[PDB]
């Protein structure tokens, strides 16, 4: 079970 | 204080933050006018004073301890993809081990810095080293931070429970690894493999 961290936006 | 993991987490925290920051410079996640070159772990490594990023890693480091150190942290992956139009091109993956059998806790200071210097030496170098090994590169790519746990990992909107995505087509190359009775850190980076057709 590993995580996924989303990137910025603007 | 009679802490335990905090010690390893201290080096592991600064270690990740240093190795990570360097990644952005080595990769090109933002203007180079924002980082500072320093001599840490006994060797020269670069860092950045990016508030937004510092805020990104702050939440990561803060929870890394609370969410990760309170659930066992084993590995870390970083998915870097060109935002302009290049999909996933670079994926930096490093392994993190916190606490390696030490119920005793009867030893003054349990943390290896020397062996650490060697790893961190190659970690900061391997990032910068491979880059030079790459035929130029600097795209406004996007970031994807991956964390590897063990037991059931409960996440809301902060992270995405998965990881197996293992990109689409990239080669992974080992750089260095270190394992101590107090912690183990591995290092391996992968990038998109050319020759699609």
């Amino acid at each position: 079970s590993w995580y996924s961290y989303p990137p910025p936006q603007r | 204080g009679s802490i335990t993991l905090r010690g390893s987490a201290e080096i592991v925290a600064e270690f990740f933050s240093f190795g990570i920051n360097s990644i952005l410079y080595q990769r090109g996640i933002y203007p180079s006018e924002t980082f500072t070159r320093v001599q840490k772990y006994g060797l020269t490594l670069l860092v950045t004073t990016d508030l937004e990023l510092i805020k990104y890693l702050n939440n990561v480091v803060e929870q890394l301890k609370d969410w990760l150190y309170k659930c066992s942290v084993q590995k870390l992956v970083v998915v870097i993809s060109n935002i302009e139009s290049g999909e996933v091109l670079e994926r930096w993956q490093f392994d993190i081990e916190c606490d390696k059998t030490a119920k005793d806790d009867s030893a003054p200071r349990e943390k290896s810095q020397k062996a650490i210097q060697d790893e961190i030496r190659s970690v900061i170098r391997q990032i910068t080293a491979t880059v030079t090994f790459l035929p130029l590169l600097e795209v406004s790519c996007s970031f994807d931070l991956l964390i590897y746990t063990d037991k059931d990992l409960v996440v809301p909107e902060k992270w995405e429970e998965s990881g197996p995505q293992f990109i689409t087509n990239s080669e992974e190359v080992r750089l260095r690894s270190f394992t101590t009775t107090i912690h183990k850190v591995n290092s391996m980076v992968a990038y998109k493999i050319p020759v699609n057709d």
